[PDB]
């Protein structure tokens, strides 16, 4: 799970908008990083990218914190 | 009641399928810009995309967003198959506008635009 | 102003923007930029043509009709300049060869011709005067054609007080020299650079970003008698400029560095053309040269103008010098080059 | 004989009438109205959800077989609420015979498409889609057909200028074809035509 | 009436057969064809010699506009706008003012050749034959802005071309 | 001078050549195409001038804009003219390809086919006749004919 967070942390901060200093396991994307749905939305395509799987439109929508992108990960082996 | 909806009834299923049309065209900006040989970067794309679909923020109507979000399929399938040509693609830049100012003292100098 | 002078419409192709300009050597690079723009402000823009009318046909399209007019003026010929300028308040200069011709050489068309242009323009009492140099014009630069410039750009001054000199550092674009030069060097083996290219600085300026300039300044109200320097934004190295462009057209990039008399020779060599040289001792002394800073001048920020950097505007230019290999390749695949700042 | 006064046919009227009056029993939940006019052409206005009823049965009817599609258009009234009306004009080779059959909707209502019907209903309803906006919910394959690729706004819609809004031109700079806004050299003269004096009194309205 | 174009049924008697076999084989119809081709070789070519040779016309035809006069020398036309008005292209503009003897005259004709459809629609709603469509048709242009003709060039149009027009409607007129 | 006389010799020869064989690109949008046919029709037959159609742009010198020209259509004859070789002439026929035509005040037609390429000649009507179109190529030919490049390149 450790090198999953890496990889989904390190995703992040490559993203613009993202401040690297605010990020944290547990940050709301839509309260504690005051994004919208666009947003997600691109960032789970961005995952989609990174591991190699699809996310559907459903389990794109219980993933607004990066902890909860690992664990969803993680599910899915 | 008695109104018949267009697709997906109520807004939040008009929202799931606007967030289906935004994935599909942030999915496809790489190969329009690979395919139509366009000078403009892929990031370019992806924030005129952004740009297009955020000048319809303001609707409130489901059937209205319905009939949007189809009208944006059409363009997507229009640039899938390369019906359209590196003209069109480009014609959503407005890369040739002349920069029209928008505070009061340069339109009056301009001319008797409101 | 008179009454046909008054500005009109939304500044579209069928407006009247009030401005009647006369455009020397408009069948060229910047020529035909400047004209492209003054159409599309919907200007009145006389054309005069010294070569043949078919050499001249691109222009038509450029604007609406009776906007465009044709007519046929010879350099050594103060009638014809009279009569292709009698009736215009803009007159743009932009005539210039880079090769020396039998019957035109470099004083020919860099202090004669503009000076005519200069002194003929005031006895019309036109109201504006742009004048085209270039940015290392020196007096006793070892280029006679920046000798020529600078002693043409002192003759306009004193012909015509109130004009508007710009001098450009280098023009990049579809139809320029610049980048078609130095990727044209592929069928010569190698590239030969003067000391490996590691002494010359170049920061060249957009085509587009020249001509809205050219433009702006018309409408400009405070730039009537004033000199202007149009560069961009970064200073490159030339051994850098060079593997740049290569990286962009894709072609093997085999450097090698050539003493500065054989270059000369070589240049001598190929001026012996009768049609348009390849390149000329002139040439390779311009390339040599490094541009010139002068911040005194102002330049494209100051007119109204953001700079066009040459990395977005490199692949327009450089995609046409590809294969079939590399021809669908992005302009995001090859890293920037390296600035001198 | 009266030359230049053109002949009227009453056996055909009262046939089309006949024929009217049995659809109208036939297919009372959808058709509302039924009109025969003076140079015998038979009107029905349906519903707009009877579309695929009514003409199914128009067309698989043993007394009815309108097999052939003639026509399909729009007109667009902006004075009514649902200002776009469908019209299908049908014609039947065994009875010789043609029909034609009316519905009503607006921008935002669809409605059903008859291409399990009639096959040319593809194409035509395209047409009518790209022209006026009305969306039609079964289709094999909807899109514009006639407009320009990446064309905004429907042109036959009667609040659609008759310029348009965009032009099309060649700039030199970008060397491709460029869209502008529309800037005409000499205006369109609107000409008001119509006289001040009724025509027609047989058409009087009410003045209620 | 109704006639089957394609349901004749061939024979099957060995003569018949034969003949079919023998075409097959023997490129009868194909030696017809070219038999024919022969022939219209050797036929007279139907190719005037333009422009040394004009192909024929009629007195009812219609290409380049003029601007008629009266005999006297007086213009015809009374700035009516009729041919304005009915103009299917809109390819007119008149813009007039009482003359300095107080006679209704134009200041502006501008007719657009290049807008023009070439219909006839304005010398026929003329009412005193001021504007005709006259026979001469090789009127080509290097230049756009040419084609844009106006009250001079029409008069001058119908100056020079006066006598061939008078005899198309002296020829014409009886079936108007 | 000889040089003079040499290079008047030279340019009134590359002339006659490009004067005396035309190929028209088969590209022919609307009515005003039938009078093209007409034109290749026995009687007024245009290939015994010298002037026979092609197919591909690469192999053709005059593009006959005969039609109108639409919106959707615009960027292909752009895109054919483009791949047309050099030398290259025009010849608008007809007032939609002159100016808007019939169409003019229209949401989907481009007025004037100048507005997309340089026009060498226009040919006015609607249609043009055949006889209105074969002036219109021999006023093509001679103007092809007062062309001097090599006398222009001498003097250069
Ligand atoms: C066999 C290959 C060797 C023969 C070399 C010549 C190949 C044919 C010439 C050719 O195709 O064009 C070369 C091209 C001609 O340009 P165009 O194609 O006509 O138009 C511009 C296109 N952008 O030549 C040039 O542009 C020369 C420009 C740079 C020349 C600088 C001088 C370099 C001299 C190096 C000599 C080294 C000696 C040691
Ligand atoms: C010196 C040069 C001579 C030039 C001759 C010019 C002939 C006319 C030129 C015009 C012809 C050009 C176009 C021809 C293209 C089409 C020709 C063609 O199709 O012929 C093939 C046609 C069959 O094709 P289809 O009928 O279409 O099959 C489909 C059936 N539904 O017939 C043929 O196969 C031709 C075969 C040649 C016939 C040979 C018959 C001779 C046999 C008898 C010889 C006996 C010798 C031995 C016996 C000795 C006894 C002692
Ligand atoms: N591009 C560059 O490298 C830079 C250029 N400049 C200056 O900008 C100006 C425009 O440059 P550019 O477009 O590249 O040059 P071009 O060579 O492309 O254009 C020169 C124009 O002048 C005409 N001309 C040339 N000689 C004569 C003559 N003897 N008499 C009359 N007309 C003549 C040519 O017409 P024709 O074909 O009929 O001979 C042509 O239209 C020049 O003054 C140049 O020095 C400044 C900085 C950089
Ligand atoms: P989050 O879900 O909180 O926020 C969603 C947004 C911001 C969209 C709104 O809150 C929202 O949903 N608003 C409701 C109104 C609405 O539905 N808006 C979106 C309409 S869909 C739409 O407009 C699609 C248009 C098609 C896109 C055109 C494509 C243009 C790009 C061309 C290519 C150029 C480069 C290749
Ligand atoms: S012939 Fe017809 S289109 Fe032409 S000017 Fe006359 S009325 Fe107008
Ligand atoms: S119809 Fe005849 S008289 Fe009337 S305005 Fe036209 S040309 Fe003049
Ligand atoms: S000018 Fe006339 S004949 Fe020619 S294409 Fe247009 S409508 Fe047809």
């Amino acid at each position: 799970l450790e090198a999953i967070k890496d990889r989904v942390l390190y995703v992040l901060k490559l993203y613009d908008k993202i401040d690297p200093e605010k990020l944290s396991v547990n940050s709301h994307f839509m309260k504690d990083l005051g994004l919208d749905s666009l947003d997600q939305v691109e960032i789970i395509m961005a995952m989609e990218d990174e591991f190699g799987f699809e996310i559907p439109d459903i389990d794109a929508e219980k993933l607004m914190c990066p902890q909860e992108i690992v664990d969803y990960i993680a599910d899915k082996k | 009641t008695s109104v018949k909806p267009i697709f997906s009834r109520d807004m939040n299923e008009a929202k799931r399928r606007v967030r289906e049309l935004y994935r599909a065209w942030y999915r496809e900006v790489p190969n329009t810009v690979h395919l139509f040989q366009l000078d403009i970067s892929v990031k370019q794309g992806r924030d005129k995309v952004r740009e297009m679909f955020m000048k319809n923020a303001h609707v409130t109507d489901p059937r209205v967003v319905d009939l949007l979000v189809i009208k944006g399929k059409m363009e997507l399938e229009e640039t899938i198959n390369v019906w359209k040509q590196r003209t069109h693609i480009m014609r959503f830049f407005h890369e040739t506008e002349a920069p029209r100012p928008t505070d009061f003292l340069s339109k009056f100098y301009v001319g008797h635009d409101p | 102003l008179h009454h046909a002078l008054i500005p009109h419409g939304k500044g579209g192709r069928s407006s009247v923007s009030g401005i009647v300009a006369t455009v020397f050597g408009a069948t060229g690079f910047l020529g035909r930029y400047v004209v492209n723009h003054l159409g599309r402000m919907g200007s009145q823009v006389i054309v005069p043509y010294r070569c043949e009318p078919y050499d001249t046909m691109h222009l038509r399209p450029m604007g609406d009709l009776g906007q465009i007019i044709f007519m046929e003026w010879n350099g050594k010929d103060k009638d014809s300049i009279r009569k292709v300028v009698e009736h215009s308040n803009v007159v743009i200069n932009l005539v210039g060869r880079e090769w020396e011709t039998k019957n035109f050489d470099f004083e020919d068309v860099f202090v004669k011709i503009p000076h005519a242009i200069a002194q003929v323009s005031k006895e019309a009492g036109v109201e504006k005067l742009i004048h085209i140099s270039h940015l290392n014009a020196d007096i006793k630069s070892p280029s006679r054609y920046l000798r020529s410039k600078a002693v043409g750009e002192k003759e306009v001054r004193a012909a015509f007080p109130e004009a508007t000199i710009i001098k450009p550092s280098d023009i990049f674009g579809r139809e320029d020299r610049f980048l078609n030069y130095f990727a044209s060097m592929r069928w010569f083996g190698g590239v030969p650079l003067i000391s490996l290219g590691k002494e010359t600085v170049k920061q060249p300026v957009y085509i587009v970003d020249v001509s809205k300039g050219i433009i702006n300044a018309i409408k400009d109200p405070d730039a009537k008698g004033k000199t202007f320097a149009f560069v961009g934004p970064n200073r490159y190295l030339l051994f850098d400029l060079v593997q740049y462009i290569f990286a962009v057209a894709y072609r093997p990039f085999l450097p090698y560095p050539l003493p500065h008399f054989a270059y000369r020779w070589v240049g001598r060599l190929f001026e012996v053309s009768p049609f348009e040289p390849w390149t000329t001792r002139d040439k390779v002394e311009r390339v040599h040269m490094s541009d010139m800073t002068l911040p005194h001048l102002p330049g494209l920020e100051d007119l109204g103008i953001q700079a066009t950097p040459l990395e977005l505007k490199a692949i327009e230019v450089l995609r046409r010098h590809r294969t079939y290999r590399w021809l669908t390749s992005e302009m995001e695949d090859v890293k920037p080059a390296k600035t001198v700042n | 004989t009266r030359p230049t006064i053109r002949p009227r046919n009453d056996v055909v009227h009262k046939q089309l009438s006949a024929f009217g009056q049995y659809v109208a029993e036939i297919l009372p939940k959808y058709v509302q109205q039924v009109q025969v006019s003076c140079f015998n052409e038979l009107e029905i206005f349906i519903h707009p959800d009877g579309v695929i009823p009514v003409l199914t049965f128009l067309r698989d009817h043993t007394n009815a077989q309108f097999k052939s599609l003639a026509d399909l258009t729009a007109v667009d009234v902006p004075t009514r609420q649902n200002r776009f009306e469908i019209v299908y004009n049908l014609l039947s080779l065994r009875f010789n015979s043609r029909i034609r059959v009316k519905t009503y909707t607006d921008e935002l209502t669809p409605i059903e498409s008859s291409v399990t019907v009639y096959k040319a209903a593809n194409w035509y309803e395209r047409e009518i889609w790209d022209m006026f906006g009305v969306f039609f919910a079964n289709h094999p394959d909807l899109r514009r057909i006639l407009t320009d690729y990446g064309f905004e706004g429907h042109p036959f819609r009667k609040d659609f200028p008759l310029s348009g809004y965009v032009e099309l031109r060649y700039d030199d700079e970008v060397k491709r074809v460029v869209a502008e806004p529309v800037e005409l050299a000499q205006e369109f003269r609107k000409f008001d035509l119509n006289s001040p004096w009724e025509a027609f009194p047989a058409y009087r309205q009410p003045p209620e | 009436t109704y006639k089957f174009v394609n349901m004749r049924e061939p024979s099957m008697d060995m003569k018949s057969v034969t003949d079919r076999a023998a075409q097959t084989l023997l490129w009868t119809e194909l030696v017809r064809g070219l038999g024919m081709t022969l022939s219209y070789l050797f036929r007279e070519p139907a190719t005037i010699n333009y422009p040394f040779e004009k192909g024929p016309l009629s007195p009812r035809f219609r290409g380049e506009h003029a601007l008629r006069r009266y005999p006297s020398g007086e213009e015809r036309c009374i700035a009516c706008k009729l041919c304005e008005a009915v103009c299917p292209a809109q390819a007119i503009t008149i813009e007039a003012e009482p003359r300095a003897d107080g006679s209704r005259r134009t200041t502006r004709y501008d007719i657009d050749m290049t807008k023009c459809i070439y219909c006839g629609f304005c010398q026929e709603a003329c009412p005193v034959d001021a504007i005709v469509e006259g026979p001469n048709f090789e009127f080509s242009t290097e230049t756009h802005e040419e084609l844009l003709y106006n009250k001079e060039k029409l008069l001058n149009n119908g100056d020079k071309w006066e006598a061939e027009i008078a005899a198309n409607i002296q020829a014409d007129y009886l079936y108007r | 001078s000889r040089g003079e006389y040499v290079v008047a010799k030279l340019d009134d020869l590359v002339n006659w050549a490009r004067r005396s064989s035309l190929w028209p690109m088969t590209f022919g949008l609307a009515c005003c195409a039938v009078e093209m046919m007409h034109m290749a029709a026995p009687r007024y037959d245009m290939d015994r001038f010298g002037v026979v159609f092609r197919a591909s742009p690469r192999q053709s010198d005059v593009m006959i804009v005969a039609g109108t020209l639409t919106n959707k259509m615009a960027p292909a004859l752009r895109k054919v003219y483009d791949q047309m070789p050099e030398p290259r002439y025009v010849v608008s026929m007809g007032s939609c390809a002159n100016g808007g035509g019939y169409y003019h005040y229209s949401y989907s037609v481009v007025r004037g086919c100048d507005r997309i390429v340089p026009v060498d000649i226009y040919v006015p009507g609607c249609p043009p006749t055949a006889e209105a179109l074969l002036y219109g190529i021999l006023q093509l030919q001679r103007k092809i004919k007062r062309e001097k490049r090599l006398r222009i390149w001498y003097r250069r």
